[PDB]
RNA sequence: UUGGCGGUACUUUAUAUCCAUCUAGAGGAGCCUGUUCUAUAAUCGAUAAACCCCGCUCUACCUCACCAUCUCUUGCUAAUUCAGCCUAUAUACCGCCAUCUUCAGCAAACCCUAAAAAGGUAUUAAAGUAAGCAAAAGAAUCAAACAUAAAAACGUUAGGUCAAGGUGUAGCCAAUGAAAUGGGAAGAAAUGGGCUACAUUUUCUUAUAAAAGAACAUUACUAUACCCUUUAUGAAACUAAAGGACUAAGGAGGAUUUAGU
């Protein structure tokens, strides 16, 4: 059950009882990307109207 | 403990029933493992335990089995280059004889509870009983 | 999926691309993301006795708890300050004196020689 | 720019503590296995360690060991000087104090023999110790030129008149040459209920295995798997292969053979029987004959067996076609 | 989250074939014989066709449980050759060694 | 077959040197962080149950499944109320019971009693739990009791017990009067609460109070209700207040316990001991001998948990042995603890360490040193990690046996139990070692011990700038260095008397001078004079004259020595 | 300022050489270098190096040790376990003697593996083996019994083998094999009119 | 060239452990197996399920003890019991380890429905087999 | 003054090795299959040695990534202006490999020189020394050897793989994402590999590779094509197997080339 593992481990990361090196890595690439102005657009407001 | 020792250790209650006991003519214990040395130590532990309980035991080594399969070494193309893997199974058979049902349960419990990690057992009990009362007398 | 996730050591090795065909024959900088993380600290702000808070406080055996939304936002901002401060420390450097010119090695002190065989400093 | 740690040098104080810990280890291992500490030996230790820490690793250097420190550690890594720093041996600064201390003794012996002044083959079937063995005696690394020079000096000692002291000395550097007896191991001669003499031997050719039972007295009746040999072996070449052992020793029609061959094909089963008959027939022939059989190929097992197929090629040696370029 | 959308579709195919197993067994039995009238057999041939296509058990594909690779999988472990080799080459599979002979 | 490992910590603690509890605080803290981690897991399991629902275990394991405590029956029916009562929710069940009454739907008397049981037992308060109480005159329990149309014996009985549990003694007795007027019959449990009530209430006259409690017993026979063990245990626990007058009554109870057929438990003796061996006993001249008779009666018997004060017995029995200073009795008590599985009733964390502390302290005082050291290796650390006073008792025993050669070893043991920086212990170790002279080998060994105890003071001083070297340790450490081939170190320690401004003692000063004469170093002899001048000790002048005769003083030394003599 | 905890000395130092070792390792546990008073070394050694020491040795931890099972423990254990065992009847001193009084052989198999589930499909199968000589069979019955059973009968050994695995449980398959024997025996004695046409 | 599980040569300054030093072909020769179960023995079932549990149990232990693992863990299954043997650095306070053991044991016992025990051997620092 | 460079020869050393020698093949026919081309509304990658039954130990639906049509817009997860992407770059990489290659080298710490651009050997010895990685040894093929596997460093080919998975940078977010249905066609074409046949050392039958009785050139040998029946799996035969007839070509293959001690 891939949903149980991903959901359970995600919840544990938010409770401070598990550390996901991969997620922390991705969280910082998003933070840096948003500062550079390359972040995800909002839904319905994409480049094409 | 040098001076501090239990006085009257409590022992489990073993109550003799009125039901007759099973009679195993033979009891074959086939242990399997990837490691021969573990089988040697387990064989030593099991043969010593049998001799200490009065059980008659004999041991032989069934021929080992090796299962091999081939895989593709590269992630993409390069068909001719392969990697091969194998799993080795080794066997030690403990053939016990003339066991009552009480002796076979206590012995099997003791040796099964001490079965090392990576070892699988295959007990093959052979019970002997009288003929069915109906079969004893032909009835038309 | 939880099973496609790799460790930090493997993630930085790929991203940095130090060992590669281009690198050897002809900038990304590594960072440690566990530097400021204290075991038992999560975004939800739960408080775990014996892990991230005192197990006993004023003689009272603590129980599980969670920080309020205001308190957690402070803790989040404080860590952000420490990270920025740590980054500022990384930027800060002690400049050494130049020699006969600013881009030349002549005249530059490189310290004393190393100790000798029997602790001869 | 060095992080690799220095090769460890062992002080005499260090090895001394390693021998006290080992001696306390033996008393504990003896107490565990319920044996007497006084008589507990190196053999008992190795057996106990194998039971208590079963390892099935194929390489035995990688298995658990509780050996005496003298074994696991190199014999002589001890300090070669004292507290004051003065070396212990007058040849220390040569760098090979043990090699040159030995070459000093043998050169002084040679001089006394030459100044002071029969067959020299006091020892036969012996060889000079190999460099690896010499290095073990000295406990120091030697070069090929150092070994070659050492032997020449020892040879010169033998050439000269040698008292019993010299002969004992050169003996230390002579190792008995291994004695591999290329002589067949004759089987016993059992007796049947009828009282007739018979010998048995096994044989293996390819995957076939045979167990022959030659009888000392017979009319030449060979029965394979309870069948006759003309019926069992309808091919002439298989029967000729059974004829080779007896025909060679001119013993046709003088023995009664009972064979049991399982496995392999027709030719592999005849070959397996031939060896089984040749090995059983040894008990009823003279030693000079047994040597004639051994030298005619009748007593050697054939080691040729099918080679495995290799991945990425059509066969054991056959390769896939090299696509036309 | 499953590995990809292809593994998700297969997972649904596996859960709908389990639901309709008894039904497809009982109905298909009426067709795999010569003892019942051909009129009934032709009609049972249509009841089975009307069931949803994802109930059909021949639309299940064995994919690596960790990478969702459709081919190259070993059925005893449910892993692809690439994933199996990574666990095996690191001593993480109990009893699997390289084959030297 | 197996016995306790004397060189290992209790099995709960992790078998690793880094993770073994050094002190008693780390023992409890390690068993409070483990329980906290278990509670953190049970919180997650019970809060995200969808992730812990796949069951792959055959046979099925019920105790490894997520728990559900919130009612899942939505409809408002007597059945739904029964669920809440089963789940033990107090406020929710009251709401649905009132709602059932509002509709008027029938509610079974048995179901109405299960509601009162929950409310009476928890006293109208939600059950205690952990996640992220007197009886109230106006409460749901009493209100629901009145609303009940039909009452039965159980209903009244439940109220009497809940009231007594939540300290409503006066009301509970009134409720019982109603039960008698209705002609209903109470059960054993209700009679036990009533006896517990009369005792807790303070009656002016004991004779009246005792005759009252007996009247409850007399009504227990009129109603054909037979007493249980708890009934007698409750009466004896009440009697512990009147030590003087409860002795004859207490014995009569135990005789009646056997005649009825109730078997006295460990708790029953725990109460007689309290009543016969008062802790605050002024009359220690002629103590009672009952403890000897009790232990003879219980010799070899095995006991099981049958009351809530069984654990208390062993800790109380060992204490009584220390008061009487009878070590033979302590062996009987410990011998009883070892029969069967009596070890399980020693007590909890507070009473487990008191029993063994009292036992081991008694051993060292009244036992041969050889036997005392056998007990020491067995009990410590496996049974209990002792507090520092235990080591002071052990060191004193070694001194009384003239076996001070072992004092260095006891010091090494103490460091593992977090006594490395204990001032009282360090002062005792050095004191005994340096109290008298010893052969050269023993003095050298003591000197090494003195050096180790010095490092503790030195390392401690490094941490704390406001550090004080106590005067007596300085004297003991300096003397030991002189006596044990460490004279050079002792001369350096002479300067520490001035750094910390500690007054050197007359004995120590003259000892330094004696060593100087053997060495023949006038310089070292004058160094002692310098320190004597600093503190203006009168003997310093005499010591300076002694140096003049002991050694030949050079003219330069004469001027230097004369200056110090003037100073 | 921060204080790093200091590990205690290993408890092997306090262990006497005449200790009660069974108490040290009562049950199966992993190798603990701090509890095993042995200078054991394991690991392929580097050139001019000795095998690695026990402390921090993953190879020793990977071994299924038998420290809990020592000749002293095994003998002390079996002494307690003797009360459980029952005595085999002395009269049945031979295999032939057993066949006389107990002709029926019932084979049952157990399987022990590692995992969360104790279930194995192969444990249901049962096998009954009886010799026709042991059964009271007339000349007619024995011929009828041998024809009905087909290949279950072995002429060389004269043993009838009934293998029953169709039922889910072992108690059902066992009761079925006994049932199959009863019907075959009783049917063999019955004589049908069509049998006269053989 | 083969790149599988080979810690390649640096310049003599890389500290590799015993397990890392040995390439795959030394398995069953110089180094053993990190997991020992009966699921790959001949005529045994549930290899796929035992292997999946191992993959998870290794990722769980790394995250639960982040930076505190000196070497790979060893998993030992006997009957339905699971035993995790991990070499852990002495970085965290002692009481914190008692928390993570109680937590990681209870959590994995309610997740796989087996009795799970954690065995921790504390090292002062990573043990270096050789410098490569 | 070092290095490079040769289309350099001679002399050794070995190589199923250039040639020579040996055996069975390929190149011709029929088929199976990969590729290119042509071509389709209709994937992608590999594509000198080191691609071409290659990723696939495998495509009727599914697989699937492609094409057409219709449909969904917080759209797997506890949370997230987020989910998702087989979208571009293998010339950003990890991972896992090919190639030289079972070739013999790569890298670091010291010491020495009337200065070092570099070098550092002499054995009856003249400045080199002492540790690593590879080779070797050891282990595996359950005696022993041999053999076979395995092993084979640093580099070379920006070699292969963003489509195993992960991932840097850039791009899509009512669409480059998700889902359903139906399709993804063929060849007077070239080419790689395999299969079968061309027969008499053969064909058919019984046995069994023993022996025996028949057949033996126009269809005798000879179709794993097409076509026609039946059975197997499936929901679906478009697939596979077994018979049936039908039978065409093929008569041992030009230069040239592959493997084997
Ligand atoms: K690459
Ligand atoms: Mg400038
Ligand atoms: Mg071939
Ligand atoms: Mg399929
Ligand atoms: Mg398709
Ligand atoms: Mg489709
Ligand atoms: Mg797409
Ligand atoms: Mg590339
Ligand atoms: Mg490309
Ligand atoms: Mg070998
Ligand atoms: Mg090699
Ligand atoms: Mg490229
Ligand atoms: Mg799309
Ligand atoms: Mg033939
Ligand atoms: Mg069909």
């Amino acid at each position: 059950n891939h949903n149980t593992y991903f959901a359970l481990m995600g919840n544990l990361r938010f409770l401070g009882l598990y550390r996901d090196e991969h997620q922390d890595f991705k969280d910082e690439q998003r933070r840096l990307k948003k500062l550079r102005g390359k972040g995800k657009p909002r839904k319905g407001e994409g480049k094409r109207a | 403990l040098h001076v501090d020792v239990p006085k009257d250790v409590t022992r489990p209650t073993i109550t003799t029933s009125d039901e007759p006991d099973t009679l195993y003519k033979r009891l074959s214990i086939l242990v399997k493992a990837h490691d021969r040395a573990v089988l040697d130590s387990y064989e030593y532990f099991a043969v010593l335990a049998a001799k200490e309980l009065g059980i008659s035991i004999k041991v032989h080594e069934p021929p080992r089995k090796i299962e091999r399969f081939t895989l593709l070494k590269s992630v993409h193309i390069f068909k001719k280059h392969r990697v091969q893997y194998e799993m080795r199974t080794l066997y030690r058979c403990l053939e016990l004889k003339h066991l009552t049902g009480s002796t076979a349960s206590v012995y099997l419990e003791y040796i099964q509870r001490n079965l090392p990690e990576g070892v699988a057992m295959e007990v093959t009990k052979t019970q002997i009983q009288q003929l069915p009362e109906h079969i004893k007398e032909p009835m038309w | 999926s939880f099973f496609t996730k790799l460790t930090a050591e493997e993630l930085w090795k790929g991203a940095l691309a130090e060992t590669g065909a281009g690198a050897r024959k002809g900038k990304k900088k590594r960072k440690d993301l566990n530097r400021g993380q204290i075991i038992g600290e999560g975004r939800s702000g739960f408080l775990w006795p014996g892990l991230n808070v005192p197990l006993i406080k004023s003689g009272v055996v603590q129980n599980i708890g969670q920080r309020s939304k205001e308190e957690q936002q402070k803790v989040e901002a404080t860590m952000v300050e420490q990270r920025e401060e740590w980054d500022r420390k990384r930027k800060i450097k002690v400049k050494r004196e130049r020699g006969w010119s600013g881009n030349t090695w002549g005249g530059v002190s490189i310290g004393p020689p190393d100790p000798g065989p029997n602790g001869e400093t | 720019n060095v992080q690799a740690s220095r090769q460890e040098s062992y002080t005499e104080d260090f090895i001394k503590k390693q021998i006290e810990e080992f001696n306390i280890g033996k008393r504990h291992l003896a107490n565990m296995m319920g044996e007497d500490p006084e008589t507990f030996a190196e053999e008992d230790i190795d057996r106990a360690i194998a039971y208590l820490f079963p390892s099935g690793l194929f390489e035995k250097r990688a298995r658990p060991m509780m050996k005496h420190p003298e074994h696991i550690f190199p014999k002589q890594r001890a300090t070669q000087w004292g507290e004051d720093g003065r070396p212990f041996h007058f040849l220390f600064y040569t760098g090979k104090q043990s090699y040159y201390s030995l070459m000093h003794d043998v050169y002084g012996k040679v001089m006394q023999l030459e100044k002071h002044r029969a067959e020299s083959r006091d020892l036969i079937g012996s060889r000079w110790l190999i460099k690896e063995e010499l290095e073990e005696m000295l406990v120091e690394k030697l070069s090929d030129e150092d070994y070659a020079q050492f032997i020449r000096l020892l040879e010169k000692l033998l050439t000269l008149p040698c008292g019993p002291a010299e002969e004992e000395f050169v003996q230390r550097f002579r190792r008995s040459v291994t004695i591999q007896s290329k002589k067949q191991l004759i089987e016993p001669v059992q007796y049947d209920e009828q009282g007739m003499a018979f010998s048995t031997s096994e044989g293996r050719r390819k995957s076939a295995t045979a167990q022959a039972v030659v009888y000392e007295h017979g009319s030449g009746k060979i029965h394979v798997n309870g069948v006759d040999y003309l019926i069992y072996f309808p091919i002439t070449q298989d029967r000729e292969q059974l004829m080779f052992p007896f025909h060679f020793l001119d013993r046709l029609e003088r023995h009664d053979v009972t064979c049991t061959v399982s496995g392999g094909g027709r030719s592999a089963q005849a070959g397996a029987i031939r060896l089984a008959m040749a090995r059983a027939l040894c008990s009823f022939v003279t030693e000079d004959e047994v040597e004639w059989m051994r030298q005619a190929g009748l007593l050697t097992p054939d080691p040729r067996i099918r080679e495995r197929k290799k991945p990425g090629q059509e066969g054991a040696r056959r390769k896939f076609t090299w696509k036309k370029r | 989250y499953y590995v990809d959308w292809r593994m998700l579709r297969d997972l649904k195919r596996r859960k709908m074939a389990y639901e309709y197993a008894d039904e497809r067994l009982r109905i298909n039995s009426l067709r795999k014989n010569t003892i019942l009238p051909k009129d009934l057999q032709e009609m049972a041939g249509d009841e089975i066709a009307a069931l949803p296509r994802d109930s059909c058990p021949v639309r299940i594909r064995n994919r690596c449980v960790m990478t969702s690779r459709p081919r190259g999988v070993k059925r005893r472990w449910r892993l692809s050759r690439i994933v199996f080799r990574h666990l095996a080459d690191h001593g993480l599979l109990s009893g699997v060694q390289r084959a030297i002979w | 077959t197996v016995n306790r490992d004397p060189t290992a910590a209790p099995y709960v603690f992790h078998d690793d040197p880094y993770l073994i509890p050094t002190s008693a605080l780390e023992s409890r803290s390690f068993l409070l962080a483990k329980k906290s981690g278990e509670t953190a897991a049970k919180f997650i399991i019970n809060s995200y149950p969808k992730y812990f629902q796949k069951d792959i275990a055959e046979p099925h394991i019920p105790c490894l499944m997520p728990e559900y405590f919130e009612p899942q029956i939505e409809d408002v029916s007597e059945a739904a109320l029964e669920e809440r009562i089963r789940l033990r929710k107090v406020r929710a069940s009251v709401d649905m019971f009132d709602q059932l009454l509002q509709a008027g739907t029938t509610v079974s008397l048995e179901t109405t009693n299960s509601l009162l049981d929950l409310l009476c037992y928890y006293g109208d308060q939600e059950p205690p739990a952990d996640y992220p109480g007197p009886w109230k005159a106006q409460n749901n329990a009493e209100r629901i009791f009145a609303l009940m149309p039909e009452k039965n014996a159980r209903s009244y009985c439940t109220m009497i017990r809940g009231m007594v549990k939540h300290r409503a003694y006066a009301q509970a007795l009134n409720v019982y009067t109603e039960l008698l007027n209705n002609r209903l019959s109470a059960d054993v449990y209700t009679f036990n609460a009533l006896i517990e009530a009369k005792t807790f209430i303070l009656n002016e006259k004991f004779e009246e109070k005792w005759n009252d409690i007996l009247d409850l017993l007399k009504h227990m026979v009129a109603q054909k209700v037979k007493p249980n063990l708890q009934t007698f245990n409750t009466i004896l626990k009440g009697l512990r207040k009147c030590y003087s007058l409860g002795r004859i009554p207490a014995l009569q109870i135990l005789r009646e316990m056997k005649h009825i057929g109730i078997e006295p438990s460990l708790a029953t003796y725990h109460h007689i001991i309290h009543l016969f061996y008062p802790r605050d006993l002024s009359a220690i001249k002629m103590p009672s001998l009952i403890i000897y008779d009790i232990m003879n009666e219980l010799e070899g018997r095995t006991f099981s948990p049958q009351d809530l004060d069984d654990g208390r017995f062993f800790q109380l029995a060992m204490s009584v042995c220390s008061s009487l200073r009878d070590l033979e009795l302590a062996y009987q008590v410990h011998r009883l603890l070892n029969t069967g599985d009596n070890r399980k009733l020693v007590g909890h964390d507070p009473l487990r360490k008191v029993y063994y502390s009292k036992f081991f302290s008694l051993i060292c005082s009244l036992e041969q040193i050889d036997v005392t050291l056998k007990w020491y290796k067995d009990l410590i650390p496996s049974v209990f990690l002792p507090h520092y006073q235990i080591f002071i008792g052990l060191l004193q025993a070694l001194d009384v046996a003239n076996r001070l050669e072992l004092v260095p070893q006891i010091w090494k043991d103490s460091k593992e139990y977090s006594h490395t920086f204990r001032d009282a212990l360090r002062e005792e170790v050095l004191m005994l070692m340096a109290r008298d002279k010893h052969p050269p080998e023993l003095q050298v060994a003591f000197a090494d011990c003195a050096a180790d105890i010095k490092s503790t003071y030195e390392d401690q001083s490094a941490r704390q700038p406001a550090f004080d070297w106590p005067a007596n340790p300085l004297q003991y450490i300096a003397v030991l260095f002189l006596r044990g081939g460490r004279s050079q170190e002792a001369w350096k320690m002479l300067e520490l008397f001035k750094k910390h401004k500690k007054i050197p003692r007359n004995e120590l000063l003259e000892e330094f001078m004696d060593t100087a004469k053997a060495s023949g170093s006038t310089a070292l002899a004058i160094e002692v004079v310098k320190l004597a001048s600093a503190f203006s000790l009168p003997i310093g002048e005499s010591l300076a004259q002694r140096v003049v005769m002991d050694f030949t003083v050079d003219p330069e030394q004469k001027e230097a020595l004369g200056n110090l003599t003037e100073l | 300022r921060p204080m790093r905890r200091k590990a205690l000395p290993p408890r092997t130092e306090k262990m006497d050489t005449d200790q009660d070792w069974p108490s040290v390792y009562p049950t199966a546990a992993p190798f603990k270098p701090s509890a095993v008073p042995l200078p054991v070394r394991m690991g392929y050694p580097v050139k001019k190096g000795v095998p690695m020491a026990k402390e921090g040795n993953l190879e020793l931890l990977k071994i299924p040790n038998f420290l809990h099972l020592t000749p002293v423990a095994i003998k002390r254990h079996c002494a307690a376990l003797k009360d459980f065992c029952t005595e085999w009847p002395a009269a049945l001193d031979s295999d032939e003697k057993c066949e006389e009084h107990f002709p029926v052989e019932i084979d049952t198999a157990d399987y022990v593996s590692s995992g969360p589930s104790i279930r194995n499909p192969k444990a249901r199968a049962v096998t009954l083996r009886v010799k026709l000589s042991s059964l009271n069979l007339d000349n007619h019955a024995k011929k009828k019994l041998i024809k009905l059973v087909g290949e279950r009968y072995c002429k060389a050994t004269d043993v009838l083998t009934i293998t029953t695995d169709r039922c889910p449980l072992k108690r059902q398959n066992y009761d079925y094999a006994v049932y199959l024997l009863t019907v075959l025996y009783h049917e063999s004695w019955k004589t049908e009119d069509w049998e006269n046409s053989k | 060239k083969n790149r599988a599980a080979r810690v390649r040569v640096a310049k003599g300054n890389k500290p590799v452990s015993y397990e890392e030093a040995h390439a795959p072909h030394y398995i069953a020769h110089r180094k053993g197996w990190l997991s020992l179960h009966t699921g790959n023995l001949d005529g045994e079932d549930h290899a796929a399920e035992r292997t999946l549990e191992d993959v998870f149990l290794r990722k769980f232990m790394m995250g639960t003890f982040p930076g505190c693992l000196a070497d790979q863990i060893v998993l030992k299954r006997r009957a339905n019991q699971v035993d995790i043997c991990a070499l852990v650095l002495r970085q965290l306070p002692a009481h914190k380890f008692y928390f993570l053991v109680g937590y990681s044991e209870t959590l994995l016992s309610h997740f796989y429905k087996c009795p799970v025990r954690l065995h921790l051997q504390t090292v002062p620092s990573k043990v270096v087999y050789k410098y490569i």
